[PDB]
């Protein structure tokens, strides 16, 4: 219904650029938002995804195992 | 309102360019530029975006003019600057967006702090967020008449709130100023928001909550406190919460709670505490008891015991994450109460033992995690009461002995990961080369699903895994100790798809007979060190075309990287590579003469007699040829052979091919030649004549005659017609020379050579 | 070494993807995030290519 939203861990900018549209990290190694409880280790930071390049999204790594 | 028509209609009156894309609609504003003022991302009825890039205040001139967007759910605007002594309800009214629900206003370039004034025409909205991370300055009548809002987030470094911020905040119900910078409490705030339901205070620095905070905080369900560098915590701190549900107490700094910190609360449904950044040695008496609505645990702070009380009488819990602690052992009355618990997770603790009873009464457990541990045994009353356990995770642990008993009871098991441990099943080498029916301690779970053994010390595929578990999709064996496989091993009856891994084992041999209940299974051989020998032709022949017998296509062998270890020659050449007349074994000396080299060959069961030491005058002592043997190749070449031996003298008897090129024979009687023969060659020889006796003999017998000082006269006739009419036995015939000037044989006529 | 909250599968089909291992579903770490937020893993599209799989904090009006 109205009134939801959702929230992602890292700021990102979606843009056009035929019309190819692209991602990318709002800023460079930013730390990322709701990750306050993670291990100490862990060290969240947002990082630049790529499709095969073309950045095409956004997300926030772990420095964990799998 | 607008739509793909004032989309393309956009472009021709443009000073501003449109392109649908999937469902929505991106603006650029202006047309052609690489840094437009303003991207406005429209999805009809749902949202709009505003993405700003602006210098100044005046730039808002540069906004598309009559959108006309319409009725709209939630307007985000991103990087804009607040407007001036301008409500943003007239940026919104410029654009046409109507009655929306939600605004989010999310910059770090506001050229100004907001005002009261930016809300005018906006006291209508349901949801509001403001958020940057400019220095910044909120007055506390900002939110005058928002009696409207039911969620609100405040995220600008705010400090301190001072108490008429929530004035007419009458249907607030979601607070959240995560990531701010409050020290305190605003006093007196919960009685203007009766309807207050969710409280998020997390990455604050929070650290002096006493019991007044709350006070009037009935309503209250949720409270989140998380990463405030909080070290301690009042016993009463939340005894005004009466109705609370959900407490978040993570990322903080405890080295203690205090007994009774929850005894005010007992509507709790769920508490965390998680990544707690100081060691937190244990937890108060009964920190966690007699809560009867308590469902949900999270509890990681480096715990290194707790008390057989925690959770006493309380009935409800389903879900106990307790991963990730110091944990040695556990009280066997822990979860003495637990009878609904569903998931317990005691990964990666330092637990060496559990007590016997400790699952007495969580007989509804359908998944438990145990690896990461240093559990070293199962016994045969751990899991005795636990019907419904579905998995069972104990990877990683030095698991050496299972009790018989241990899984007698487990009927519900689906899913077993022993992975990583030192199982050996404890197994005597003899019972398994004697084919016992050997059940292994899993064999009570018919209906299991998966079996994941993976490194541990297995030498043995069990009965029951082949002949029980009918259910079986996953069987991992990789990195285990088993030495050799036979048809048997291969043999499981699981009609349910079945995988199994048997790479990175000890498989030296792989043994399948000759001979040539409707499955199909699959088993992954790859990366065993196999000694490539005569003793795999069979499995060599099935891997490729040839051998198909009944059983072979019950399975199906993935074999792509299997690869030989041995023998040196054959060394790293994938199995289907292989040529199947390879496959040797060695024949050693006492059988083996001197200074000769023997080997079998079982593609066509031939004993080869290798002697080349290029000095040998007579025939050595031969072996017998085995009576499963069809041929016996004798390999004399370049020696000086003197003279043959008869042709009833042991071994030598029973020799099916003769090669002789490059000896001194002068003659060849035929009771020097063995009687299964059917090659003869004995060229580059001292040899002058054939008798019509041995020329009888070569009539299938395959001969070579050429490099010899054939002596064509009237005695030659006979081995001259032998010649012309043997056209098939005799490769070399063209090369076959008399001696008597020299000239061809083929050259010769039966008139020319005698009179 | 990196990990990500939604598992994914990376493919070829020449265009690279990747997709949600388990859309709709929660996030791995699924208890880590601050109360009132639903962890979902959610399929992202770029142009329909399925270009990221994304963990989604929802929140709504209404509390649980
Ligand atoms: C407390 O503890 C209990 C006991 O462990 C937990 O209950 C269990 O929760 C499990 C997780 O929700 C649940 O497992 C599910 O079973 C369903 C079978 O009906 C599956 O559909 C479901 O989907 C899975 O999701 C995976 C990602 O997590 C993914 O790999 C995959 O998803 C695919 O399929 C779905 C199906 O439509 C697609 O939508 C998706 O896009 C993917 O293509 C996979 O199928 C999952 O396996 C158990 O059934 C529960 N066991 C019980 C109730 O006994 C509680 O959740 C715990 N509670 C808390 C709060 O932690
Ligand atoms: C059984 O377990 C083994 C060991 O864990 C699994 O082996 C792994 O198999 C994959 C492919 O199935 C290998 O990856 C591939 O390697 C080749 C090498 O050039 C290349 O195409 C790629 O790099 C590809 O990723 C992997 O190396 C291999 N690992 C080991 C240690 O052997 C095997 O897959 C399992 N069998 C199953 C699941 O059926
Ligand atoms: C087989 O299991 C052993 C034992 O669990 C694994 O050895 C561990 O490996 C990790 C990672 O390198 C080390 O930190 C531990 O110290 C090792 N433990 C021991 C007792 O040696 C081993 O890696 C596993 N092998 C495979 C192929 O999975
Ligand atoms: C076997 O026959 C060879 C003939 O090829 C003999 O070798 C030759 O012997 C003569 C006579 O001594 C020499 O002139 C040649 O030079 C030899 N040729 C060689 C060695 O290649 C050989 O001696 C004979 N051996 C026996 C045991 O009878
Ligand atoms: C905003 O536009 C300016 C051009 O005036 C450009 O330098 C800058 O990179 C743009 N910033 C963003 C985030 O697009
Ligand atoms: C916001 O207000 C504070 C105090 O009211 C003031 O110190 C600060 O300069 C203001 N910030 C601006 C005008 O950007
Ligand atoms: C909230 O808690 C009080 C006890 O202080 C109780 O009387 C009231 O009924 C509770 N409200 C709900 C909805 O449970
Ligand atoms: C599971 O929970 C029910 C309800 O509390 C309980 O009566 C039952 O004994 C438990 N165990 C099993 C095996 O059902
Ligand atoms: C294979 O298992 C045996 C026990 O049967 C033991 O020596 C060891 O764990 C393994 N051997 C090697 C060489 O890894
Ligand atoms: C010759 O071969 C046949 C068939 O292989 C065998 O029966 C016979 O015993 C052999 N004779 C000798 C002397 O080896």
């Amino acid at each position: 219904v109205g009134g939801s939203d959702e929230r992602f861990l890292c700021r990102s900018i979606r843009k056009l650029v035929q019309a190819i549209q692209i991602e990318e990290c709002e800023g460079a190694d930013q730390p990322c938002d709701f990750a306050a409880n993670f291990p100490q280790s862990y060290n969240p930071i947002c990082k630049q995804h790529y499709t095969q390049k073309i950045p095409s999204c956004c997300k926030c790594a772990l420095k964990t195992g799998l | 309102s607008f739509g793909r028509d004032a989309c393309s209609e956009m472009s021709i009156d443009g000073l501003c360019q449109c392109a649908p894309i999937m469902s929505e609609y991106e603006i650029i504003c202006p047309a052609n530029a690489e840094n437009p003022t303003f991207r406005l991302t429209i999805q009809p009825k749902d949202y709009v975006q505003i993405m700003c890039n602006l210098t100044d205040t005046t730039d808002y001139q540069q906004l598309p003019k009559k959108l006309r967007i319409g009725e709209v759910d939630r307007v985000q605007m991103r990087r804009c600057m607040l407007p001036g002594h301008t409500p943003i309800a007239s940026i919104l009214d410029y654009l046409g967006i109507v009655s929306p629900t939600t605004l989010i206003f999310e910059s770090d370039n506001l050229g100004m702090n907001i005002t009261r004034q930016h809300l005018d025409r906006l006291h209508g909205l349901k949801r509001f967020r403001f958020t940057t991370r400019r220095l910044t300055h909120i007055p506390a009548n900002l939110l005058t008449d928002m009696r409207n809002l039911s969620h609100l987030e405040l995220r600008a470094n705010i400090e301190e709130m001072p108490s008429h911020l929530f004035d007419d905040l009458e249907n607030l119900e979601s607070i959240e100023f995560g990531s701010n910078k409050l020290r305190q409490m605003p006093r007196g705030i919960f009685g203007k928001m009766p309807k207050l339901k969710q409280l998020n205070l997390w990455s604050n620095q929070l650290h002096n909550l006493t019991k007044h905070d709350f006070e009037g905080a009935t309503s209250v369900l949720g409270i989140d406190i998380h990463d405030n560098g909080i070290e301690q915590l009042p016993h009463d701190v939340f005894a005004h919460l009466t109705n609370v549900t959900d407490i978040n107490l993570s990322a903080n700094l405890f080295r203690s709670l205090p007994q009774g910190l929850f005894d005010h609360n007992k509507h709790l449904n769920e508490v965390r505490l998680m990544n707690n950044r100081v060691p937190l040695a244990t937890l108060p008496s009964r920190l966690f008891a007699n809560q009867p609505e308590l469902q949900i645990l999270r509890l990681r702070a480096e715990l290194q015991s707790l008390p057989g009380d925690l959770f006493e009488h309380s009935t409800q819990i389903t879900n106990i994450s307790l991963g990730d602690n110091l944990l040695k052992t556990l009280p066997a009355t822990l979860l003495e109460h637990q009878v609904n618990l569903l998931s317990l997770d005691l990964s990666n603790n330092r637990l060496t033992h559990l007590p016997d009873s400790l699952f007495a009464h969580t007989t509804n457990l359908t998944d438990l995690r145990l690896e990461d541990n240093l559990l070293t045994g199962i016994s045969g009353d751990i899991f005795s009461n636990l019907g419904n356990l579905v998995t069972l995770v104990m990877s990683r642990n030095r698991l050496r002995t299972i009790d018989s008993r241990a899984f007698v009871s487990t009927n519900g098991l689906r899913h077993l990961h022993l992975d990583h441990n030192d199982i050996d099943l404890q197994q005597p080498l003899l019972d398994i080369m004697l084919q016992t029916q050997i059940n292994s301690p899993f064999g009570y779970m018919h209906g299991l699903l998966t079996l994941n053994l993976r490194n541990n010390s297995i030498i043995f595929v069990y009965n029951d895994w082949k002949n029980t578990m009918l259910q079986l999709r996953e069987l991992d064996l990789s990195y285990n100790n088993i030495s050799s496989l036979g048809y048997e091993d291969l043999a499981f009856l699981s009609q349910n798809r079945l995988h199994v891994n048997m790479t990175h084992n000890k498989i030296r041999r792989i043994a399948l007979p000759e001979d040539v209940n409707n499955n199909l299974v699959h088993v992954d051989l790859n990366d065993n060190p196999l000694v490539c020998d005569c003793t795999i032709l069979w499995f060599i022949q099935l891997v490729r075309g040839v051998h198909k017998p009944q059983y072979s296509r019950q399975f199906k062998l993935r074999t792509d990287r299997l690869v030989c270890s041995q023998p040196n020659v054959l060394e790293g050449t994938p199995v289907r590579q292989i040529e199947p007349q390879t496959l040797i074994c060695p024949l050693d000396f006492s059988k083996c003469p001197r200074g000769c080299n023997c080997h079998v060959r079982t593609y066509d069961k031939a004993l080869v007699i290798n002697c080349h030491s290029g000095n040998l005058t007579h025939v050595p002592r031969l072996p017998n040829l085995h009576k499963n043997m069809q041929l016996m190749e004798l390999h004399l070449e370049n020696n000086t052979l003197l003279r043959l031996p008869s042709a009833n003298t042991p071994g030598y008897e029973s020799v099916t091919s003769l090669h002789l090129a490059g000896n001194n024979l002068t003659s060849i009687d035929v009771d020097q030649l063995p009687t299964n023969l059917t090659h003869l060659d004995i060229s580059w020889n001292h040899l002058q004549m054939l008798n019509a006796t041995v020329l009888g003999f070569l009539n299938w017998r395959s001969v070579k005659l050429s490099g010899n000082p054939w002596m064509c006269d009237c005695t030659a006739k006979p081995l001259l017609l032998f010649t012309q009419d043997n056209f098939e036995r005799i490769g070399d015939r063209n090369e076959m020379m008399c001696v008597n000037a020299p000239t061809r044989m083929v050259e010769l006529s039966t008139n020319d050579i005698c009179p």
